[PDB]
Parts: C-alpha cells; structure tokens; sequence
C-alpha cells in the first residue's frame, strides 16, 4: 500500500494539464493583447497635433487681452478717442 | 512546492546569515548547510511533480515587474532548464561543506556570495522574460568576481578577476542591445512572443550575432576561452567548481534556448560557422591540454574542450544531438566539479599545483588514487557513464548532419584518452618524490562524502540515462520542430 500511496501523493502533486493549457492560452493572449498596446502606445509622436490650439500653450493672448487698456501698451488713438469720450 | 519557494529559499538563510555575528562560525556553517540542504531537497521534491508528457512550461507564475511595456516577471521550467536547477542547487552545498574546515578565516561572507550566487542562478533557469533572463544572467557576474578576487590564491586573482568581468561584461552588453532591439521590435520580452514572432532575415543575423558573441564569451570558443584557465587556476577550489559546472552551463543554456529556436534562419546560415570554431577548439585544446604543468589549467582546458563539444552537438538540430548536448552538460558539470575538487584537495593538502612535485600518490592516497581515476575516466568518457552517454548522442547528431565535423570532433577522443591518462600517471602512479613532499593524508570522511554524490550520480546517468533522457525528450522534439511546419 506504501507504493499505492506514494502514486497518489504524487498525483496530488504536478499541475492539471486542462488548467495548465488553459492558463497559457489566458497569459499568451493577455501578453499579444498587452503588447500591441504598448506599441501603439509608442507610435505616438512626441510632439502633439493640437499643441498649437492647447489653453495652456496660448496663454499669452488671454493676459494680452486682458491688459490691452494699460497705457503702456495703449494706441494712441485710443487714448485721443476716449479723451474725446 | 513552487519556483518562487525555490528562488525565495537561499534569501532566507542569506538574510539570517547576514544578520550573524562572525564569531558564531559554527552556527554561521551549520545554518548555511541546513539551507542548502533544504534548498536541495526542495528541487527534488519539484523533480518527482515534473510533467515530461506537455511542451507548455510547467509551474508558470506571474509577478508584476513593470505593469507596462510588457516586462512582468515569468518563472517557469520546461525540461531543459530544470536539470540544470537541480545541478546548481546541488553543487552549491558542495562549496560550503568544501571550506568546512578553515570556514572562519573564510568567514561569513562566503557562505553569503555563495548563497547569492544560487539565488541567481536558480532565477536565471527559471525564466520566460528575456529582458529579465538578461539581467539575472549578468547579475551572476558580481558573486563569482568578487569571490575570485577575494578568495584567490596569490595576486595573479586581480588579473584573473579583470579579464572574467571585462570579457563577460562586452558579451552581456551586446546582448543587451539585441535584447532591446527585439523588446522594441515586437512590443514585449515575453518568451512566447519571441519565440512566435518572425524577424527579418538580415535582423535574425544581426541578433543572432549579439547573441552568439555573449554566450560564446560564457562558453569557450577559440578566440574567447583564454580568460577561463586563469579563472579557474587563480579562484578557489569551490569557485573553480562553480564557474566550470555552472556558468559555462548557464551560457550554453542561454544560447541554445533564445538562438536555436528564435532565430532558426540564422542559425541554418551560421552552422558551419560554429562547427568549424567548436573542431578547431576541441583538436587545439586538448593538444594545448597536453602540453601543461599546472593541473587546474589542465581540468579548465578539458572544460573548454568538453564545452566546444557541447556547442558542436546542438546544432546537429536532431534529438539525438540535443539531448547529447544536454547530457554531456550536465555530465561535464559533475565531472568538472569532481576533478576541481581532487585538485583543490591536493592544494589543501599539499600547496602547490605543479605536477612535477606529485606522483606516487598510491602509496599514501589510496582512496584519493581511486576517486582520481574514476574521475578522470569520466572526463575520458568511458563507456559506462555519463559523459561518454552525451558524448556518443552529440557524435551521433553530428554524424546524422555533418560527416566530417562530425569526424573532426570524434577526432577528440584520441586527445581526451592522451592527456587524462599522462595527468593522472604522473599525479598518481610511480614512486614517491620524498624530497618535494613527504607527509601524506588520505581523504578524510567530509571529502569522501563529498565525493560520494559525484560517483552515484555519473554511474547512474550512465549506466541508465533512461530517466533524464525522457525528463527532455518533449522539449528537445518542440525544440527542433519549432522553426517548420510539415
């Protein structure tokens, strides 16, 4: 019976062949799916398109518009203008 | 019963080590064994739960290394790597019951290098991450530097230690760049991606080149084995035995696992290539074995001859030829080992290395005497043992491909039966020189038992190769198989 034994204790070991198919397939397809991913995640240049049209790159021109009363940047028509009213 | 226990077993006892003081060095030796001991009987029990029926990788598990770019850290064994587990986690009790008796001059830091480099080499067979395999595979350059350095003999160490970082070092570096040319090629390390995707044939050559060169610098090839004998001869006895039976394994290892089946193309193209490097090797070095007066150059040059015929068998793309190769390695392994320790327990005994002062060792080493030519019938390869097992496979692969190298590496047997006979006539038989040496020992009962795994283990691999034969027979068939399709 020791032998008996000894055959069912090592059955207990090892691992299931369907859960062992089953968890290649699961990793190797979750690997491909990841790494196409990261591909594509690295084709992306690193100069955006729409930088030019981002809020905080065109951050002058709120400032600008907002201070564009100051007399030191004023035009002189202005000034003659609202002199005049 | 899992791969990270394996790994996670030397760290434990590293750490408890560590945190010892160095004047408790009988506790320091005893916890280091009952480690190693317990690491090894650890890989077996993970031996009598190995499935040789499947191709898949057995005990895969996952951990998160970088949740991006795909570089999570895989262990898993697959048939190949696994004996070389079991021989590494083996042979490192063997170093610390070697420095056994004057450990404390040693002190703990050897038994901690060495509990290191296991942990490295465990993490290096065990892995499906190329980018991770890389890192583990250049990790083992710091113990084995430092313990070469530090433990040498006399101060030929500091050159010694220099050309095995250098040389080592150029090798993983090309690799690296490779390794990081496939990564951004196919978007992840994963093993399985690189094995099931396609390179360009002028990408397979150039990757296939970096690799050739990184684990032809760890296996010695003609132009790179000539830091491997200063190696050897400057390290210690346990250092020799782990930089024969287990670094050059890990880099043949590393090639015929990422170069064969990756690059099948490339390795087609670049076969005659290696079959003339390996015959050149075998036929010059065993004829500049010949011709040698120190007996740790002379064991370090039959390792590269054993090894260039270990790198001759793999690509005679067969099964015969493979599981040879396989064979032989880990058959060379244990000879090498076995040999380093006769030589270490000749310079512990008597300190010299030169032959010209030994000879007439039966008289007074009887035991020794015995042990010697077992072993170095071993390293002959005598029919009857493991080596000759890989040997007559590796020859057999070669014949079935390529006639004449084949021939040429058979050439080799004539060589190996030249120089081990002379070496151990002149080491053991005639008569005593009671001028040079006149106090003789026998082997004590720690290096009889030492040497008592080594003889079990060549005699059964040999007589009956049954059993690690089918352990690979699988993987060898999806090995050769993988590049066609018919």
């Amino acid at each position: 019976f020791i032998m008996e034994f000894a055959e069912n204790l090592v059955l207990k070991l090892m691992e299931d062949p369907k859960e062992r198919d089953r968890r290649f397939r699961e990793h190797v397809y979750r690997v491909k799916d990841r790494c196409e991913k990261t591909k594509e995640m690295w084709s992306y240049p690193m100069r955006p398109y729409g930088f030019w049209t981002f809020e905080r790159h065109n951050s002058q021109l709120a400032w600008d518009a907002q201070i564009s009363q100051v007399p030191g940047r004023r035009d002189p028509y202005d000034d003659l203008l609202q002199h005049y009213s | 019963f899992d791969l990270s226990g394996l790994i996670l077993c030397p760290v434990l006892g590293s750490i408890i080590l560590i945190f010892i003081p160095n004047s408790r060095i009988r506790l320091i030796r005893l916890i280091g064994l009952c480690a190693s001991l317990i690491t090894f009987l650890y890989s077996l029990v993970l031996w009598i739960q190995f499935d040789p029926s499947t191709a898949k990788f057995q005990f895969v598990e996952s951990l998160r290394w970088l949740p991006y770019e795909n570089i999570n850290l895989n262990l898993g064994i697959d048939g190949l790597s696994f004996f070389f587990v079991i021989l590494t986690t083996f042979l490192i009790p063997i170093c610390i019951l070697v420095g056994w008796s004057g450990m404390r001059s040693y002190g703990k830091e050897y038994i901690i290098a060495f509990l290191i480099c296991e942990f490295l080499m465990i993490a290096v067979f065990c892995m499906l991450d190329l980018l991770l395999f890389y890192v583990f595979f250049e990790s083992v350059l710091i113990p084995m530097f430092i313990i070469i350095g530090v433990w040498g003999s006399r101060q030929r160490k500091i050159k010694a230690a220099y050309q095995f970082f250098l040389y080592t070092l150029l090798g993983s570096v090309f690799m690296l760049l490779a390794i990081l040319l496939i990564l951004f090629q196919t978007g992840t390390a994963d093993l399985q991606i690189s094995l099931t995707t396609e390179f360009s044939e002028r990408r397979q050559i150039f990757l296939w080149i970096a690799f050739f060169a990184a684990f032809a610098v760890k296996v010695p090839m003609v132009p790179v084995h000539i830091w491997l004998p200063e190696a050897h001869v400057e390290a210690p006895t346990a250092g020799s035995v782990i930089l024969a039976g287990i670094l050059s394994k890990l880099g043949t290892y590393g090639f015929l696992r990422f170069s064969i089946p990756m690059f099948p193309e490339a390795t087609l193209c670049f076969t005659p290539f290696i079959y003339t490097l390996s015959a050149i090797a075998i036929i010059y070095t065993s004829l500049t074995t010949l011709r040698q007066i120190d007996l740790k150059k002379i064991i370090a040059y039959s390792s590269v001859a054993h090894m260039n015929l270990v790198t001759i068998g793999m690509f005679s793309l067969n099964i015969q030829g493979i599981g040879g190769s396989i064979l032989l390695m880990l058959s060379h392994g244990l000879v090498l080992s076995a040999l380093f320790l006769c030589v270490g327990v000749l310079y512990d005994r008597h300190k010299t290395r030169l032959v010209r002062y030994y000879g007439g060792l039966v008289s007074t080493m009887p035991n020794f005497s015995t042990i010697f030519f077992f072993f170095t019938l071993a390293n002959m390869s005598l029919p009857g043992t493991s080596s000759f097992i890989g040997e007559f496979l590796i020859s057999v692969g070669a014949f079935q491909r390529n006639s004449l190298v084949a021939t040429l590496a058979a050439l080799g047997m004539i060589l190996g039966a030249a120089y081990s006979l002379w070496l151990y006539n002149r080491v053991v038989s005639g008569n005593l020189k009671a001028d040079f040496l006149h106090k003789f020992s026998d082997l004590n009962g720690r290096e009889v038992f030492i040497f008592i795994p080594f003889l079990v283990g060549v005699v059964r691999m040999g007589v009956h190769p049954k059993v690690f034969l089918d352990r690979m027979h699988t993987y060898v068939s999806n090995l050769v198989q993988h590049g066609k399709f018919n």
